[PDB]
């Protein structure tokens, strides 16, 4: 379910700059965003 | 009302409150304009129905020369499409033609209840009340000239979406 | 007539655990951040100074207790429970080791013995366990400085740094990155205030953040100018100031 | 709320435990007792009910003495009412051998205080639901205390407790005001026997038989003693006069 | 006025007396009617009973039951429970409206006290609060004549 | 075990219902205190009613004197106040023979503390719902004010105040302490202390009050003494001797 | 680097200098982005009253050249209710162009009347006065009376500073 | 609410009514932490409006502060918790 | 010259205790009027009108007495000008009496304003 929420995160980043796809960049930002939720206090 | 605000003093506090709430923005809205706040909004009596509340409610209207609306809760639970919507509505209506205006609202469980148990019978007509109620008063028209007063015996069974600020502000106790 | 309550308070239920540990424990975690630091050169720990009115002493206020001379103690949890069981340490603390052996109680064996305090409260009822953590913090000279964690059963593990409290995990990763051992003990107390900045927000000072050191000696912590005969305290409490210094200091 | 009702072992958010308000209630349910402060004393009577000409009088008298000088009136229920100053005995013995002195009235207060303040930090033990008016004159002054079942008490200048409190009191407010304090210990059985008549008017369901007792420093000399012969039979007169019926 | 306490004695049968001697049309009103599962109908239903009380006074409004104009209870199921509130309040808000003039009576029974909004505490309502004890020596002879 | 208020045990949260109850409406007694610091002085001032003309209010009290030197004053009912009274009495006293020196407040404060948390902790006993202001002039300390409240914790003062009022006394006692830079006002006799108490009362709970309304209570050095009732009135009468 | 090595102080400076580089190369989008990013960096963690008040400042900057004179406004609003409570205490620079930049946003919003207010204000004004408050009074005005002359007169003597 | 963000609702409703160099905002960023933007709003709103109804035109940072402590409470709760003081 | 002013202070004590500050006993004009009248006798009215003025700030047989008091003295003042003129302004703003805070009914009290603010006008 997390990798499907990986794309949907990672779009919201290319639809802001105004890209007419995704990119790889977005992706890593992205899984970042995840691990950032897992780990809470 | 049927009942003096001067005569029934000695339920003093009660009487001050309630003449600083209501009175003051209904004779004067040029001061709260002036300033850049709102004129208050919709206050509750909570405390003893018992004890002489039912008395100050008619003794307010009476100093303004408001037009006392008295509601039976349950009358406005109508079973059939909508008549319950029109009540709402028309009540709304003519108070702001024959503003000022006391709408006053007699235990407030049923038509602003929290849900039985959680569970449902009957207690959906009580949220489609409800929701009309937060509508006129998160909406374009704005509460000033006239004004909505709660009773209800207990807190308890008040909805938490009056508790908040906004939906009631002004909370007078009963000493 | 009088008591008659001897039936454990504390039971097992369906799926191994103990009702009471479970609920004191979420007390603790809702405690006041703190943390424990081994420098290495040292031990720091840091803990939250509060205030409850700015015209209240916060002199008589205990965050940072001297169970004995040498070591500290912090927590996270309920303060009353904490401030009882402080007392029964430094009292078995110092008639059962200060005169028979000679000198304070080795630190891995004081921690075993408040584990054992909570332990007792936990078999036995009349009297609900204790609801608190500790982290023990100390300096024995033949164990070196030491970092232990007293849980509210009073199991216990090692540790070399921890946090507990809220917003413990974060904490510990900028500590962890931070400090990986030989460390100057005033160098430890910069990465601390670092890491509780990070951690807390709203209003920062350091007339709010308690600080304890054991990583020092004056000859006044010999407790005499004269000859010496014996090493006495490291146990030193910083004043207000000397922490603003620090936190100067970059 | 709940745990309240059955327990004085836990604190309730009121301020004000559920059984606790239960023993209050009992002592509401029993008899009028009074007691009247003077400028020298203080002078006890107490409404003795009458059911049926099988009772004996003088020996279901509900004054009991406690030393010397203590005389012990209450109202609620009789076994919870002896069991206290039986109690309250014992510590007077006790107080007696120990500083060669009589156990003051301000002493009796709290000793009673702390076996009913004991019994509500416990559940594992059970209060009193008596109020007890008690007084005497000692070293230190003439005292009329009041003993509520709480654990609660003070002195005061005039008490009632019982059925028959209200009517009492207003009774008492009256001549109190009048007097400086009450007068004399001799007016003060008249006054008192008065204030019985007037309480009685919550009762009328049984007769009463009039029993009064006195600590005086000018008329008994320090000793409690019971009124009766032809100061009793002057009161009983002086009550009928004024109050007519 | 308000009574509980056991009947069994001919609390009932007292009540009547009172119409008796009175001379009060005696009304006997069931609380489980108005509690209607249908809008108001039940409010109106109160005021009629009004309408028509003080058209015939003296009257009695003998209440059967105090379990549906009442036992809202003091939680969030007194949302549930509206319809009893309503057919109430009504009833007193109506009685103290009119408290000057004595027309009509009102009298709820039940073998004991249930959980109500405050009402006992004024002329105008339901004052009274009259106790049922239980016979004596006196009393059960006079019952057995 | 049973439950978490029918026997003092852990609610499911980690929290004790009783201690938090019992910080609530003990102090609604129809009681409102604040005690400030003097120079060479410490003022209590303290709410103290009689509602009865036939209850004799010298019996009444709140404010009692724990031993020649110090005193404490209680806020909540007198069934609570007289426990916390026999064991600070006797305290005080087992204090002054063993250590061979007179009790101080704050030390009275954390004994009394530790004792309450263990009765927290039983199953057949309550915490007091009382809070505690223990008061003197110490020579190892001069004018000090240490409260304890009912859940084990205590910590210690430069002035306090206690009942919903609190707030209005604080606000007015920071600002005055932060344009002086001190918290302790300087002035000898007993009489201008307690008109500076009264000044900060009057403007914060918005009211003055009878003799026999207030008590106040003067801790001095090697004495605490209560204020009889003319003594109470000179001093209303003598702020308004100035007006 | 910085959002991998806990340097988060610093990145709220970066993005606030990033903005800028950005905005003179003529991406207006870019910089709006990048400061959004500062904003959500700033809250991350505990920093200085100034810092705040000085992204705020930038906000404003952005709010009048991608329009909402009104937005603009108020941020500007935001940052000089805090220098007033700071006083004097505001560095030089920072007071200085919060209020030479909203005695302008008024003149563009077409709120003129309230130029003459902060004029009068003297803290919302504070004791300055240069060229800058000067020239804002004098367009402020060539603009009430619709008067040319005026408007080229304020140009020119206070040019330097000014423009 | 983090502690810039507390003090950006306080500054726009405090445009929008009365207001002078007094209104300081270094005192309710002691006064408040943390509570809901929702909350934050409601609240100073209604501190301006109750101002007003006592019968002051002027709101001061001394208004703000008398009206917000009437409303907190009026019962005496014993500092915060039973964890900390 | 000093008995006829002790029975006006002697008499004060006795009308201090005779007030109303409580349900104690009565609040009357007559006391007020012997105190008032025969001090300006005794001295002059200027004199009488410092010294009141002090004494107004504490009790006063509930504030009406006083306020009477007040407009005869100040017509006086009036009748002189200069420096008593002056003594007007000084009197008023010293305490409220006839610019009454207490109550903000009476057509004494908006008389002695009127005078006050046409002398400042001119």
């Amino acid at each position: 379910a997390d990798v499907k929420g990986v794309c949907t995160e990672a779009g919201m980043y290319a639809l802001r700059e105004r890209r007419i796809h995704v990119t790889q960049e977005d992706f890593e930002l992205a899984v970042g965003k995840v691990m950032n939720k897992n780990q809470e206090t | 009302g049927e009942i003096t605000f001067d005569g029934i003093g000695g339920l003093t506090e009660q009487i001050r409150e309630l003449r600083e709430v209501i009175e003051l923005p209904l004779k004067n809205p040029e001061i709260f304009q002036r300033v850049g706040i709102k004129p208050p909004k919709g206050v509750l009596l909570y405390g003893p129905p018992g004890t002489g509340k039912t008395l100050l409610a008619k003794a307010v209207a009476a100093t303004i020369g408001a037009n006392f609306i008295f509601s039976p809760a349950s009358g406005i639970v109508d079973k059939y499409i909508g008549e319950s919507a029109r009540i709402i509505r028309e009540m709304f209506a003519y108070a702001k033609e024959h503003e000022p205006c006391i709408i006053f609202m007699d235990e407030v469980d049923a038509i602003g209840g929290r849900r039985f148990s959680e569970g449902t019978s009957a207690d959906r007509e009580i949220q489609r009340t409800l929701m009309e109620l937060l509508t006129q008063m998160d909406g374009f028209d704005n509460l000033g000239q006239t004004k909505i007063i709660m009773a209800t015996n207990r807190p308890d069974t008040l909805d938490p979406a009056l508790l908040r600020p906004g939906r009631l502000d002004r909370k007078v106790e009963i000493p | 007539m009088t008591d008659r309550y001897s039936f454990s308070l504390t039971t097992f239920s369906p799926s191994g655990k103990l009702g009471q540990i479970d609920y004191a424990l979420t007390a603790v975690k809702q405690g006041v951040t703190s943390l424990g630091i081994k420098a290495t050169n040292g031990v720091v720990i840091a803990t939250e100074k509060k205030s409850s009115s700015p015209l209240a002493m916060s002199e008589t206020l205990s965050k940072v207790s001297l169970l004995t001379p040498d070591i500290g103690a912090v927590y996270s949890g309920m303060g009353p429970d904490y401030r009882v069981l402080v007392d029964k340490s430094r009292k078995v603390a110092h008639t059962s080791y200060k005169r028979i052996y000679g000198e304070y109680p080795p630190t891995k064996l004081l921690v075993s013995e408040v584990a054992k305090i909570m332990q007792e409260a936990t078999q036995s009822g009349g009297v609900r366990p204790f609801g608190v953590s500790l982290l023990i913090a100390g300096h024995d000279e033949f164990n070196g400085f030491s970092l232990y964690q007293v849980d509210p059963s009073g199991s216990y593990f090692p540790w070399k740094a921890t946090a507990i409290g809220k917003g413990s995990v974060a904490a510990k990763t900028f500590l962890e990155k931070r400090w990986n051992d030989e460390l100057e003990l005033e160098d430890a107390i910069h990465i601390a205030l670092l890491t509780l900045k990070e951690s807390v927000e709203g209003e920062f000072n350091g007339d709010t953040i308690e600080l304890a050191i054991i990583g020092d000696e004056n000859p006044d912590l010999l407790g005499y100018t004269g000859i010496p005969t014996d090493k006495g305290p490291r146990f030193r409490k910083l004043t207000s100031q000397e922490i603003n210094d620090r936190l100067e200091a970059l | 709320g709940t745990g309240y009702d059955l327990s004085n072992s836990v604190f309730s958010p009121d301020g004000r435990n559920f059984q606790v308000e239960y023993a209050v209630k009992a002592v509401e349910n029993g008899t009028t007792s009074i007691g009247i402060k003077c400028n020298d004393g203080v002078v006890f009577a107490v409404e003795k009910l009458i059911t049926s000409k099988l009772l004996v009088p003088q020996k279901n008298v509900k004054i009991q003495v406690v030393d010397r000088h203590i005389g012990c009136v209450y109202s609620g229920l009789i076994p919870d009412g002896r069991h206290l100053v039986n109690r309250g005995r014992e510590e007077a013995a006790s107080f007696k051998k120990l500083y060669k002195t009589p156990i003051p009235i301000p002493a009796f207060a709290d000793r009673l205080g702390q076996y009913v303040q004991a019994h509500t930090l416990y559940n594992s033990v059970r209060p009193f639901g008596v109020s007890t008016i008690f007084g005497g004159v000692d070293k230190n002054g003439a005292h009329l205390y009041m003993l509520e079942p709480s654990g609660s008490y003070w002195g005061y200048k005039g008490a009632a407790t019982g059925k028959g409190r209200q009517s009492a009191k207003a009774e008492l407010e009256k001549l109190v005001d009048h007097h400086p304090e009450g007068l004399s210990a001799r007016e003060a059985v008249k006054q008192a026997a008065k204030i019985i008549y007037l309480a009685h008017e919550d009762n009328k369901e049984k007769d009463f038989e009039l029993e009064i007792s006195w600590c005086s420093l000018s008329e008994t000399n320090g000793l409690h003693k019971f009124v009766k012969g032809d100061l009793l039979q002057e009161a009983i007169d002086f009550a009928q006069k004024e109050i007519n019926g | 006025a308000l009574m509980y306490g056991p009947p069994g004695t001919g609390k009932t049968l007292l009540a009547r007396a009172c119409a008796a001697q009175t001379n009060a049309t005696f009304l006997k009103l069931a609380a489980p009617q108005l509690v209607q599962m249908y809008i108001g109908e039940g409010a109106k239903l109160v005021r009629d009973a009004f309408a028509l009380a003080k058209e015939k006074a003296p009257t009695i409004i003998f209440i059967d039951e105090l379990d549906a104009i009442g036992t809202k209870r003091f939680d969030s199921e007194k949302s549930g429970d509206r319809e009893v509130q309503r057919t109430m309040l009504e009833l007193l808000n109506q009685l103290d409206g009119f408290s000057s003039d004595d027309r009509v009576k009102v009298l709820a029974a039940t073998n004991r006290v249930d959980v109500l909004d405050p009402a006992l505490l004024r002329s105008g309502r339901l004052d009274r609060k009259i106790e049922f004890p239980l016979p004596s020596e006196d009393s059960r002879a006079q019952i057995l004549q | 075990a049973g439950y978490d208020r029918h026997i003092t045990i852990f609610s499911p949260e980690g929290r004790l219902y009783q201690v938090e109850y019992a910080f609530k409406a003990t102090n609604q007694t129809n009681i409102n205190s604040l005690a400030v610091r003097g120079k060479d002085c410490t003022v209590v001032i303290s709410q103290k009613k009689v509602p009865d003309k036939l209850l004799d209010p010298t019996t009444v009290s709140y404010i009692f004197c724990i031993s020649r030197t110090i005193g404490m004053v209680v806020n909540g009912p007198i069934p609570d106040a007289r426990n916390a009274a026999l064991r600070a009495k006797a305290e005080a006293a087992e204090f002054r023979y063993k250590y061979g020196y007179d009790m101080p407040c704050d030390v009275l404060a954390k004994r009394m503390a530790n004792l309450s948390q263990i009765y927290t902790q039983r199953a057949y006993m309550r915490p007091l719902g009382v809070i505690l202001t223990f008061v003197s002039v110490d020579e190892e300390l001069g004018p000090s004010i240490y409260k304890t409240d009912p859940a084990g914790y205590y910590v210690g003062y430069k002035a306090t105040a206690t009942g919903p009022k609190q707030q209005e006394i604080t606000t007015n006692l920071e600002n005055h302490f932060k344009k002086s830079k001190i918290d302790h006002i300087n002035e000898e006799s007993w009489e201008k202390v307690v008109e500076f108490a009264i000044t900060h009362m009057i403007d914060a709970l918005g009211t003055e009050f009878s003799k026999n309304d207030l008590e106040v209570g003067v801790a001095t050095k090697d004495k605490f003494f209560t204020l009889s009732a003319e003594n109470i009135e000179e001093r209303l009468v003598a702020i308004a001797e100035q007006d | 680097e910085f959002k991998k090595l806990d340097d988060k102080p610093s990145l709220v400076d970066v993005h606030l200098l990033e903005s800028k580089v950005y905005h003179k190369l003529r991406n207006l989008a870019k910089s709006k982005a990048s400061l959004t990013a500062a904003r959500t960096a700033a809250n991350s963690i505990y920093c200085p009253t100034q810092t705040v008040a000085e992204l705020d400042l930038m906000s404003g900057i952005l709010h009048c050249e991608d329009k909402d004179y009104k937005t603009a406004f108020s941020y500007f609003f935001e940052s000089f209710e805090s220098y007033h409570n700071l006083t004097t205490h505001n560095s030089y620079e920072k007071a200085c162009q919060v209020l030479k930049y909203m005695l302008l946003s008024k003149i563009m919003l077409n709120l003129i009347d309230d130029v003459k207010n902060i004029l009068n204000a003297k803290y919302t004004k504070e004791t300055y006065q240069s060229r800058g408050i000067d020239a804002m009074k004098a367009v402020a005005e060539a603009y009430n009376n619709r008067s040319l002359l005026d408007f080229n007169t304020a140009l020119k003597q206070y040019e330097k500073e000014l423009m | 609410r983090d502690r810039r963000e507390r003090r950006l609702i306080f500054g726009t409703i405090a445009s929008k009514m009365s207001l002078a160099p007094e209104a300081d905002l270094d005192s309710l960023i002691i006064r408040n932490d943390s509570l809901s933007g929702a909350v934050i709003a409601a609240i100073m709103q209604e501190a301006g409006l109750r101002a007003v109804r006592k019968n002051r035109y002027v709101i001061l940072q001394s208004d703000l502060e008398e009206a917000y402590a009437t409303q907190v409470k009026t019962d005496n709760t014993v500092d915060k918790f039973d964890f900390y003081k | 010259a000093q008995n006829d002013c002790n029975s006006a202070l002697d008499q004060l004590l006795v009308l201090e205790k005779k007030t109303r500050q409580a349900s104690d006993l009565a609040s009357s004009k007559e006391v007020l009027a012997k105190i008032v009248d025969l001090l300006a006798s005794r001295n002059k009215w200027d004199d009488l009108n410092e010294q009141l003025t002090l004494l107004s700030k504490k009790h006063g047989q509930l504030k009406l007495s006083i306020q009477y008091m007040i407009q005869k003295v100040m017509e006086y003042l009036k009748s002189s000008k200069s420096l008593d003129l002056n003594t007007r302004i000084s009197v008023i703003e010293t305490i409220r009496v006839v610019t009454e805070n207490k109550i903000f009914v009476e057509v004494e009290r908006a008389r002695v304003t009127k005078d006050l603010v046409e002398i400042k006008k001119e």
